[PDB]
């Protein structure tokens, strides 16, 4: 999933081609501070999508809630479609 | 955010296009001196009923009004420039190069031969788009001229005979734009331009020294009212001028006896 | 001070370079008088870089930074800007010279 987000930071326009002083001084002083904030934002997004040593601890936030649903008192592989299909056998037979 | 950055990059292209169609200077519209009105009717302090200490506070609010009205006239320029470029930002090209990131496929790995050609794209934008071809003397030619001086026997001064060959190319170093030499490009450096400023400061400071030389040869008692405490004395009428220095100036003017 | 601390030491004497800045030839000869300790610092850092990505990155950056032709000269890059940054101080002086011609 991090690869699908890294692929859209791959398609980010090269803002460093507009760092020259012929773009600094032709531009509105507030549209240049927005441009320098949008360049500081890409480095925030890119330095956290390449923090791949953080994915191994995000996987441990998914494991314990999944593993408790598998500790079912009925069966590990039980679900609603089977347990509804086995209520049809239980209800539509005699008592 | 990618669309906001493409909108900002298209806006800063629209600012650069309609400021290079109008051929305007770069620092002109960011300088709020250029939006200042020098032909303003300049209010006279002798018609405003000021008391003794009131004249410098009158001068400050005539200045800071006229400075605020030049800043607020610069803001009205840029707010009208913004809507001119935002109109052309809506009709723009949007063909920008992308940020060089290393290519990473879905389940694959990243080769170091692609991490390195990405790093080559970062260090190929560290070179300037137009640069001085400042020549280093290689050791292949700095020894072929050092020992040629050492075969004649100038091996003791063999250090200085190389440096003049280095500096003679360094001084007439030409600029190159894209590897090719743009020819007929004269630049004024930052050590030349700071020598134009330092001589122009010295030829206006000697007019200030010559101004006060005449005023203190004729009227040497003027050196007892300090320059910062001078317009703290004024008023609108001459009889309202603060008498802190009036009776002292009249007696220093009468001479040393 | 910080720009010239890497060359002239810590007692840089920033008054001399504020008044008279160094010419493009003296920026060159201050590049070349530290380049042997710059190419050897990069080789000692690329040897002890954490990975062969970073080892190439500290030599490719130094291969660009040690070349004196890559020093960005604002007067060479933007010629109309450095003339207009000159006429900010030449116009500040000219306003002091009109005040003395009126006096």
């Amino acid at each position: 999933l991090s690869n699908e987000r890294y692929q859209l930071l791959s398609q980010w326009p090269d803002f460093t081609t507009m760092y020259g002083k012929d773009f600094y001084y032709r531009a509105h002083p507030e549209d240049l501070k927005k441009f320098y904030d949008a360049a500081d934002e890409y480095y925030k997004l890119y330095e956290t999508v390449t923090e791949f040593d953080s994915l191994s601890a995000l996987a441990s936030q998914v494991v314990p809630n999944y593993a408790a649903r598998r500790r079912s008192t009925v069966h590990p592989a039980i679900g609603s479609t089977v347990a509804d299909g086995a209520f049809t056998n239980f209800l539509l037979s005699k008592q | 955010k990618k669309q906001a950055t493409e909108n900002l990059m298209k806006l800063l292209q629209a600012y650069k296009d309609i400021g290079d169609a109008k051929s305007e200077p770069l620092l002109k519209n960011h300088n709020p001196r250029t939006f200042e009105d020098r032909d303003y009717p300049v209010p006279d302090f002798r018609t405003q009923n000021l008391k003794a200490g009131d004249v410098p506070k009158f001068f400050d609010t005539v200045i800071s009004t006229r400075a605020s009205a030049a800043i607020a006239s610069k803001d009205k320029f840029w707010a009208g420039r913004k809507t001119e470029a935002e109109a052309a930002s809506a009709k723009a090209s949007a063909a920008f190069p992308r940020v060089a990131v290393p290519e990473w496929k879905k389940g694959k790995t990243v080769s170091i031969e692609n991490l390195n050609t990405v790093t080559d794209k970062y260090a190929a934008a560290l070179v300037p788009k137009r640069k001085l071809a400042l020549p280093v003397l290689p050791e292949g030619v700095k020894k072929a001229v050092e020992d040629f001086a050492a075969s004649v026997g100038q091996a003791k001064n063999a250090s200085e005979v190389s440096e003049l060959l280095a500096k003679s190319l360094a001084e007439k170093a030409v600029v190159t734009e894209g590897g090719k030499v743009v020819e007929g490009f004269s630049y004024v450096s930052k050590a030349v331009a700071a020598k134009v400023i330092a001589t122009r400061r010295a030829e206006v400071h000697e007019r200030l020294l010559k101004l006060w030389a005449k005023r203190l040869l004729v009227s040497p008692e003027l050196a007892i009212v300090p320059l910062n405490e001078f317009d703290a004395q004024l008023a609108s009428k001459f009889e309202g001028i603060s008498p802190k220095y009036q009776e002292l100036l009249s007696a220093v003017a009468q001479g040393n006896k | 001070k910080e720009e010239l601390k890497v060359i002239y030491g810590d007692n840089v004497d920033v008054k001399h370079f504020q008044a008279s800045p160094r010419t493009p030839v003296q920026q060159l000869f201050d590049s070349l008088k530290n380049a042997a300790a710059n190419k050897e610092r990069a080789a000692k850092e690329a040897a002890a870089a954490a990975s062969p990505y970073l080892a190439y990155a500290v030599t490719k950056k130094q291969e660009v930074q040690a070349d004196p032709s890559n020093i960005p000269f604002d007067e060479v890059l933007y010629p109309q800007l450095s003339e207009e940054l000159l006429e900010l101080e030449l116009s500040d002086i000219r306003e002091d010279e009109i005040a003395l011609e009126k006096a």
